[PDB]
């Protein structure tokens, strides 16, 4: 499979649209 | 996710005559959306697959 | 170890593409000393800007396709 | 758009006469001996006389071909003095054994002893700022080529020193000439900097390289020829350099792939010699001289094309930052301050950057072989470049306080800054707060677990680990380069990082630097003490106008000395004051740089290596377990080595051993400034003036004590004198002898 | 607060009243000097100790003299 | 690095919904 | 009351403080003739407006501070009042 | 003490007690002007001479007690030998209390 | 990444007065923090003072069996996780006096800061930190031990789960 | 008269004080070439 440390970029790299996602769906409003 | 909060700010927010154009969205949907979407992936099988 | 062929005016291309890029986004594009006459808004400097440009431009074009 | 005054100042021994002409005030005359010391602190302030900045630029302007003289016939006279008085052409034919010495001494006092045998048949001081390694490196064989440099040093001299007075007192430039700032950058990025670069490019192709690989050949000094020799007889730049015979062609066809035997890629040290390969050093300055050439046709000129500063630097604003860096064009523009201030914090952080780029990869033939070189070019250039940082600091609070405009810096960045300097400085405190306890009470703790009988609770390799994983990190990054990320090279860049041991003799040119506990610590140290010099340079400069303490600072100036003794006491306000304690934190921050240098390298770098492989260090390997506590740095690094130092009486260095004492005495000579105030002294004066009234010998003018700002100002100049002057003393004789 | 103590040796100067940056010092009619006027402070509990006052007196010796006294708020200088 | 279903599905199966319940009952029910 | 204009700045971190809540709050006002931009001795610059003015103050120091500022704006009309946390207002500056 | 009551610089320094920072940047300024400051000034140099009585007893009693009298009479001339052989080569017991 | 979008700002000050000396800067209102601040047991609505320190007791308790149990003395021994608890209940009890200490010296009153615009009402009186003190004696020695039930075997419960 | 200047200037402080010690200094220099290890007159 993928190496241990691959697993650790790709968590991170997927804060980058849980934040995009979590301002896209409160400018849609409340 | 960033290409749908942009354009609901207030002057990049598209007007209601750039929604009724539909000449404008068969021209671009068809040759580009789906005509070049078919040309890159002729692409693809020529080049990798 | 490219000798000059006869295609190598790849960087013919690339000078065409910078004054044809450039034209429109100089701001102040006519300086003084023109070249009377020649096709496009250009002085001078400003040609031998885009044709030195575009010889840089395309002389690390050459070299990246080795 | 030259345009040049006729004859502004005529030549004339008129105001050599009378001493102090420059201000109103000064030139009436002196009455106290306070007059004496303002003229000598006034003299090259040029800005304090008028508001007409046409007329002080061009005193500025001239000063500067002043001080470009003194620099040419110091540097024309170590070529001079390396001509006659040295053993160079001893040096070339083993400079393995063969110590690099200049400065013969006169033997009037018995002085004598200071020439001491260097080898060669020659007894003179062994000298340490390697211009033997740099005159190699240059491809000087001779001495005759040392003589018509330094005599035509002695020209070059001349010429700047006639030239500040014709640009002065004969044809002086106007304004505009000064601002023309877009003009300026195109001109010197490319001629100076670009065409620099590129004619020394030149000059290591066709006659530096030619001659460096024959000396590695080992053939001999005389029997290589003269360098205009291979630009005639071009059948010896084929015999090395094979890629020569096809021309200049392969440049114009773009057949680059043909130079490849004399612009390489090695990426490394020389096994020869221990430097750089010069060929690498022919591609470096000919690829730097391209890029300079490049970006030097940026900014606009009278043709019309080019980018405008004041438009580049308008653009670029934000949300946060309200108008941006709209504003800052004009302070650039009209203040000599900010311009001293912008090109001296970053050519001081610049020649940091040298010093750790030329120990590591060392760029001349024999340096790393000669640990006594290479130590003192470190500690050199690192006290250059922190004097000016704190200049850049220092001058920057002078633009705040006289240059300074509220109209131009309305809402820009510069203003945006001084809103919230609340903010900026409570968050910095913090910060060297967190950092004093969490890096040097590290060493405390260190001190008492290993005084207490718990060396199992120390913070060492063996009981609880500190690893700098993110500094272990980057090594194996840069290691494994070659054939990576960038697979053009061979070895990488430098062997600090990876890579194996290159021993030149028996001394090793360089090893693989091990991170480990130990230099976890002195790491963040180092971060400790520059954030705490950051704290009060930047207070000073934030705070240079007002603050809550007194709202009207910039109405007493930059440099007074208090507010009186009022709101509990208000000395050292000013925005001199904290350029004052600055000077510490950066004597005190730069003297562990060089404590970290001078330990680690000796203990984990240098050595002898044996025929096996086996590398012998000189300290037998102590950094690890001996720099995590404060007992260690004293044992092993401040006893240790100082017993090559005071044991050096009757020998050739004796003389470091009479500056190191003599040293310790001008920096405890400095505390009776800084300690004591002046209003004692002043009284104490009064009870001798009395004894020198009773005898008639009263002088007519009046004896003062130094001023309050001035008794700072002699404390902290005996301070940094004797401090500095101890390790300069200290370094030598230790590294004169273990080297 | 502090203690200002002006003796009755100035010329009326005005100077010690122009340098006082709280306002304490202020000039009353007074037949004594050439200028007709002596300064006064009326408001002392208002002074900081700055001794700017002292600094622009020109007499010798000092007609205004700053005793420094005990110190509250408005002596300290304290924003807070 | 199979360690991470241990902490990734109780937070998904518990934390999630108890986060998520609790802040729409109190969003549903304010006035 | 004291009835004027507040001056053109961002707000900074100078500013009033806890004291102006519990101890005291000073307060200078001027007539301006037009409007440009000076200094804050809180800190930065900001810009007067055309008429009366008015400046919250932490300090009686900080409105002579600005009042010589203001001088060479050929204002001299500079009043601080001592605004005490109970209301009461209490004219200062001139003595008259 | 004696200029304790005033002087020159400063007269009526008696009614400003014993010890008060200055008078003001003022005169040229008047930083430790005071009857405490010319205590606070001796306290440096009181300390000092007790370092050189008592580095004197300390190192001429180390050669009596170790029988090496040859080592002070030589070295106590010129001040290498004070901070060499005695500073230096005593403090070798001392920092390896704990190595 | 357009905001508003080539306009306009984010630091407009604190409450429309900028001779104030704050400002309301995106780590001041931004309305994710200054939702987290409010709710936090000592600025939440609708807490007896008592019920206050009792969350906050239990909290700072939790994490202080720590840095004891596992850096200090002990911390090889049979008592490696005892050493912690008594250090942790034993430093509350150092914090429980300086709570005391504060109280009863007529303390000042609470600020009102820009992410709070009011202090809890509870933070006024000398009764009122008092109740807050006696919490965090008895919520800062439970909040330790249950750190020593966990981490004493954590075989067992990564087994039982 | 431009060369009154030139005694007017080789009299101010510092470049009287550079020649004068500079004739003091060499002096000393100069007999200690010559007679050196001049610890005590020999009587
Ligand atoms: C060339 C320029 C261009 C391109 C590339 C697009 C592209 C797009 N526009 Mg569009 N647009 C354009 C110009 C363009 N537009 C212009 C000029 C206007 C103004 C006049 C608009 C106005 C406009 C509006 C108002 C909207 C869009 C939307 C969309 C999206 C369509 C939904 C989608 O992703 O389907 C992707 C579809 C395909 C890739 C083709 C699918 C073909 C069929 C269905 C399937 C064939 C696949 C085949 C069987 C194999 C599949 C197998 C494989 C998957 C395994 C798409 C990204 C919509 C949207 O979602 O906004 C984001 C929308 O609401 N556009
Ligand atoms: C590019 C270099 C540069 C330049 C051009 C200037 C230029 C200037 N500086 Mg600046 N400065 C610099 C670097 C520079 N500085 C650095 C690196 C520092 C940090 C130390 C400072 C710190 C500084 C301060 C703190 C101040 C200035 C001031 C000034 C102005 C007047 C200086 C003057 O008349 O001195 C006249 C010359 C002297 C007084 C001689 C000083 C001699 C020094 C102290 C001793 C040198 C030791 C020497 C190496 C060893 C000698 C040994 C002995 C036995 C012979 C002038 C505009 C002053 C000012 O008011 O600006 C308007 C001011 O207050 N500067
Ligand atoms: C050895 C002398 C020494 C020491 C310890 C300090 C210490 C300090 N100076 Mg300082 N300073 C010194 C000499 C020294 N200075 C000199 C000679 C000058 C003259 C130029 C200055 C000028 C100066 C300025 C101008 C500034 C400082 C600042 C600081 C602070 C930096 C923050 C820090 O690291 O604190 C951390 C504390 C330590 C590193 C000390 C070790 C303490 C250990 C770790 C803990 C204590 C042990 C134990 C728990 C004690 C309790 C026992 C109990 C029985 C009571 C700190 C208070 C700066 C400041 O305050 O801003 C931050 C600042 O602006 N100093
Ligand atoms: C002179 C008084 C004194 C005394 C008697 C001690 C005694 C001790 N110190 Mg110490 N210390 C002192 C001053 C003193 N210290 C000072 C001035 C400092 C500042 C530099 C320190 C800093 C210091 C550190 C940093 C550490 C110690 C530690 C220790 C313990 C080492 C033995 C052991 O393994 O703990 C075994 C015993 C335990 C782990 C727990 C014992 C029970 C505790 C002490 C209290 C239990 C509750 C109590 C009865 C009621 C509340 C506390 C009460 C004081 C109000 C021992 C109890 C170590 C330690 O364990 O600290 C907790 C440790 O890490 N000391
Ligand atoms: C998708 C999420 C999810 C996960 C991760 C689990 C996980 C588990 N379930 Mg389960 N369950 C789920 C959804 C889930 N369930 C749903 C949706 C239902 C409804 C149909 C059930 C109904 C269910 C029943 C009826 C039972 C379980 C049981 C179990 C445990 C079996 C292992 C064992 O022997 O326990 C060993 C471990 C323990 C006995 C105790 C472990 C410690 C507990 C979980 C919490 C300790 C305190 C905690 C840290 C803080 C408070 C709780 C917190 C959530 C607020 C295991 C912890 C069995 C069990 O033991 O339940 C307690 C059991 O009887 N589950
Ligand atoms: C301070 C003044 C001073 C005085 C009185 C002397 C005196 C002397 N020097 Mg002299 N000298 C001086 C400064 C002085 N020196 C300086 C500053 C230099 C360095 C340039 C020299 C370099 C010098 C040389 C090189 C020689 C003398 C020699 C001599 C002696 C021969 C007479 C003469 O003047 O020539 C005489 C004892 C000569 C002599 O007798 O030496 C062998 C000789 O050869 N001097
Ligand atoms: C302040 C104390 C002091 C004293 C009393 C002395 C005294 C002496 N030193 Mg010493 N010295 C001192 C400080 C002192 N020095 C310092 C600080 C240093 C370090 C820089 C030295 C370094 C030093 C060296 C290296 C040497 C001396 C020498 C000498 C001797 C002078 C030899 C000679 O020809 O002069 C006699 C000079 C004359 C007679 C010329 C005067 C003629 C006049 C003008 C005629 C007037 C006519 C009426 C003399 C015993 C030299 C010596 O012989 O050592 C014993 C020697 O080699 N000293
Ligand atoms: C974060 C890096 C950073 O530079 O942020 C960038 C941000 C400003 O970004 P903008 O893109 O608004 O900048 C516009 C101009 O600064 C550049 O033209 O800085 C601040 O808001 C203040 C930084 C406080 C820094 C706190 C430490
Ligand atoms: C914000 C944030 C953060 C932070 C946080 C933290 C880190 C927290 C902490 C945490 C903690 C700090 C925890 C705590 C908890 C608590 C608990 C868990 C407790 C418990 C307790 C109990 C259970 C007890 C009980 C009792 C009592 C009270 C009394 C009696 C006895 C008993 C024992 C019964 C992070 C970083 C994530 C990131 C970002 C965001
Ligand atoms: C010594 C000292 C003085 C007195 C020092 C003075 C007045 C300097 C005098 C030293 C020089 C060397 C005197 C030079 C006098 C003549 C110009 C030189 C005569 C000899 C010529 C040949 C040069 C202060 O006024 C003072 C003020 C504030 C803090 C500390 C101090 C401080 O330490
Ligand atoms: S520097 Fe001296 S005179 Fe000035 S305030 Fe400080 S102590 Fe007083
Ligand atoms: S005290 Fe000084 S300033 Fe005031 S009137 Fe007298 S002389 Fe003038
Ligand atoms: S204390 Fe001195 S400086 Fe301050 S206001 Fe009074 S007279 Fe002026």
């Amino acid at each position: 499979s993928i190496s241990d440390t691959q697993v650790y970029i790709a968590l991170v790299v997927a804060l980058i649209p849980g934040l995009l996602a979590w301002r896209l769906a409160t400018e849609l409003y409340k | 996710l960033f290409a749908g909060w942009l354009h609901l700010q207030p002057k990049f927010r598209p007007s209601l005559a750039w929604f009724k154009s539909a000449e404008s969205r068969l021209n671009h949907h068809l040759a580009g959306l789906f005509g070049v979407s078919s040309l890159a992936w002729a692409g693809h099988l020529i080049h990798v697959a | 170890w490219s000798p000059t062929v006869g295609i190598i005016m790849v960087i013919a291309n690339v000078i065409a593409i910078t004054f044809g890029r450039q034209t429109i986004k100089y701001p102040s594009a006519e300086p003084a000393l023109p070249s009377a006459k020649f096709f496009g808004g250009f002085g001078a400097p400003a040609l031998l800007a885009t044709t030195a440009f575009g010889h840089i431009l395309g002389v690390g074009l050459v070299l990246g396709l080795h | 758009r030259v345009i040049v005054d006729k004859d502004p100042v005529p030549t004339s021994f008129e105001k050599w006469a009378q001493p102090g002409h420059f201000d109103r005030t000064l030139a009436r005359g002196p009455k106290t001996t306070t007059w004496i010391w303002n003229l000598h602190a006034l003299a090259h302030d040029f800005d304090t006389h008028t508001s007409d900045l046409e007329d002080i630029s061009r005193k500025i302007f001239a000063a500067h071909f002043g001080h470009l003289a003194v620099v040419t016939i110091w540097l024309s006279g170590m070529i001079f003095h390396g001509a006659k008085f040295s053993n160079y052409e001893a040096w070339l034919s083993d400079p393995l054994n063969v110590r690099p010495s200049a400065q013969v001494v006169w033997p009037i006092v018995g002085q004598d002893i200071l020439n001491g045998d260097v080898g060669g048949g020659f007894h003179g001081i062994q000298i340490t700022s390697g211009l033997f390694q740099v005159w190699r490196g240059w491809g000087i064989t001779n001495s005759f080529q040392l003589y018509c440099t330094a005599i035509g040093g002695l020209v070059l001299a001349g010429l700047f020193l006639f030239a500040g007075w014709f640009h002065y007192h004969k044809r002086a430039p106007k304004l505009e000439w000064f601002q023309n700032v877009e003009s300026m950058l195109n001109h010197h990025l490319q001629v100076l900097l670009g065409c620099g670069s590129l004619g020394w490019a030149g000059h290591l192709i066709h006659v530096s390289a030619p001659i460096n690989k024959l000396m590695d050949a080992g053939v001999a000094v005389k029997d290589i020829p003269l360098p205009h020799e291979f630009i005639l007889n071009k059948s010896l730049l084929i015999d090395l350099f094979p890629g020569f015979a096809a021309g200049l062609t392969p440049f114009f066809t773009l057949n680059w792939g043909q130079y490849a035997d004399f612009l390489t890629f090695k990426g490394g040290l020389n096994p020869v010699t221990g430097g750089l390969w010069m060929t690498d050093i022919a591609h470096h300055h000919l690829a730097i001289a391209v890029v300079f050439i490049i970006a030097g046709h940026q900014y606009r000129t009278n043709w019309g094309i080019g980018h405008s500063i004041k438009e580049i630097l308008e653009n670029h604003k934000g949300p946060f930052t309200g108008e941006g860096h709209k504003g800052l064009y004009e302070n650039l523009t009209t203040s000599w301050h900010a311009q001293l201030a912008t090109n001296l914090a970053f050519l001081g952080s610049l020649t940091i950057i040298i010093a750790h780029h030329m120990y590591a990869m060392p760029p001349y033939p024999y340096l790393a072989t000669d640990y006594a070189t290479q130590l003192c070019i470190f500690t050199h250039h690192i006290w250059i470049g922190g004097f000016l940082i704190v200049g850049g600091a220092a001058h920057a609070a002078i633009f705040m306080v006289r240059d300074y405009d509220p109209v131009v810096n309305q809402n820009n960045v510069l203003d945006r800054v001084i809103r919230h300097r609340d903010a900026i400085i409570s968050h910095l405190n913090w910060v060297c707060i967190f950092l004093g306890f969490h890096s040097f009470g590290l060493y405390i703790h260190n001190d008492t677990m290993r005084a207490l009988g718990r060396p199992q609770d120390m913070f060492s390799d063996t009981a609880i680990q500190l690893q700098p994983v993110f500094a272990q990190w980057v090594q194996n990054l840069h290691t494994l380069a070659p054939g990576g990320t960038a697979p053009n090279a061979l070895e990488p860049v430098s062997y600090a990082f990876g890579g194996g041991v290159l021993a030149v003799g028996g001394k090793v040119a360089m090893m693989p630097i091990a991170l480990g506990t130990a230099d976890f610590l002195i790491h963040h140290i180092h971060a400790f003490t520059i954030h705490v010099t950051v704290l009060i340079l930047l207070k000073g400069v934030l705070f240079a106008r007002s603050s809550r303490l007194i709202p009207d600072k910039a109405n007493l100036g930059f440099r007074f000395p208090c507010d009186g003794p009022g709101r509990g006491g208000t000395c050292q306000v000013s925005g001199w004051d904290h350029v004052f304690l600055g000077l510490f934190w950066m004597y005190n921050s730069l003297s562990i740089v060089i404590f970290h240098f001078s330990w680690k390298m000796q203990s984990d770098v240098w050595g002898t290596v044996d025929a096996a492989g086996n590398v012998s260090h000189i300290t037998g390997g102590n950094f690890a377990q001996s720099a995590i506590t404060i007992n260690g740095w004293l044992r092993d690094f401040l006893w240790a080595q100082a017993s090559q130092v005071i044991n050096s009486y009757g020998s050739a260095l004796s003389a470091y051993g009479l500056m190191f004492l003599g040293a310790h005495f001008v920096w405890a000579f400095s505390l009776m400034f800084l300690f004591s105030g002046r209003g004692y002294w002043q009284e104490l004066i009064e009870s001798i003036v009395w004894a020198h009234n009773k005898l008639k010998v009263a002088p007519a003018i009046q004896p003062r004590a130094l001023s309050i700002t001035q008794g700072r100002a002699v404390g902290v100049a005996h301070y940094l004198l004797g401090g500095i002057a101890t390790t300069w003393a200290f370094f030598h004789a230790h590294i004169l002898s273990v080297g | 607060s502090h203690t200002v103590k002006i003796y009755d040796t100035c010329i009326g100067c005005t100077q010690c009243v122009r340098a006082c940056p709280t306002d304490v010092l202020e000039m009353v009619p007074w037949d004594g000097c050439k200028a007709a006027q002596v300064a006064s402070s009326p408001r002392t509990e208002d002074c900081v100790g700055c001794k700017r006052c002292e600094t622009a007196c020109p007499t010798d010796f000092l007609s205004i003299r700053v005793y420094l006294g005990a110190e509250t708020t408005r002596s300290m200088g304290l924003a807070y | 690095a199979s360690f991470l279903s241990s902490i990734f599905v109780p937070v998904i199966g518990w934390v999630v919904p108890i986060a998520t319940f609790s802040f729409l009952f109190l969003y549903i029910e304010r006035e | 009351t004291l009835s004027g204009k507040t001056p053109l700045f961002a707000g900074s971190t100078g500013g009033l403080l806890t004291k102006a809540v519990e101890e005291e709050k000073y307060a200078i006002t001027w007539t301006s003739p037009k409007a440009q931009v000076f200094e804050l001795p809180t800190g930065g610059a900001a810009t007067m407006h055309e008429g009366e003015n008015l400046l919250y103050i932490a300090r009686k120091e900080y409105g002579i501070a600005l009042g010589g500022q203001l001088r060479k704006f050929k204002i001299t009309n500079y009043k601080i009042y001592r605004i005490l946390p109970s209301g009461e207002t209490t004219f200062i500056h001139p003595a008259d | 003490a004696l200029d304790a009551r005033g002087s020159k610089l400063m007269p009526d320094k008696k009614d400003f007690g014993y010890a008060f920072p200055c008078d003001g940047p003022g005169r040229g300024g008047t930083c430790d002007i005071s009857a405490w400051d010319s205590f606070y000034l001796s306290l440096f140099w009181a300390l000092n001479t007790v370092g050189w009585v008592t580095f004197y007893w300390h190192w001429k009693h180390l050669g009596i007690w170790q029988g090496n009298v040859a080592q002070f009479n030589e070295n106590s001339t010129y001040l290498m030998g004070w901070f060499r052989d005695y500073l230096w080569a005593n403090s070798a017991q001392l920092i390896n209390g704990y190595n | 990444l357009p905001s508003d979008p080539r306009n306009r700002e984010v630091v407009f000050p604190a409450g429309r007065d900028p001779q104030w000396g704050n400002l309301e800067t995106p780590v001041n209102a931004s309305p994710l923090v200054k939702w987290f601040i409010n709710n936090l047991p000592a600025y939440r609505p609708g807490l007896t003072p008592f019920r206050r320190g009792l969350e906050v007791g239990m909290a700072h308790g939790y994490f202080l069996f720590g840095p004891f149990a596992k850096l200090g003395p002990l911390r090889d021994a049979a008592n490696a996780n005892l050493a912690g608890l008594l250090g942790a209940i034993g430093l509350v009890v150092l914090f429980t006096l300086a709570l005391s200490l504060y109280a009863n010296s007529n303390p000042p009153t609470a600020l009102a800061s820009v992410t709070v615009p009011n202090p809890p009402d509870a933070f006024q009186s000398k009764e009122g930190w008092n109740n807050f003190a006696s919490a965090f004696l008895i919520g800062g020695i439970g909040g330790a031990v249950v750190a020593y039930f966990l981490t004493s075997n954590l075989a067992l419960i990564q087994g039982l789960v | 008269d431009q060369s009154s200047y030139l005694i007017k200037f080789i009299s101010t402080a510092p470049v009287a004080a550079t020649i004068w010690l500079t004739i003091t200094a060499g002096i000393l220099i100069e007999f200690n070439r010559f007679f050196p290890d001049l610890l005590f007159h020999p009587l």
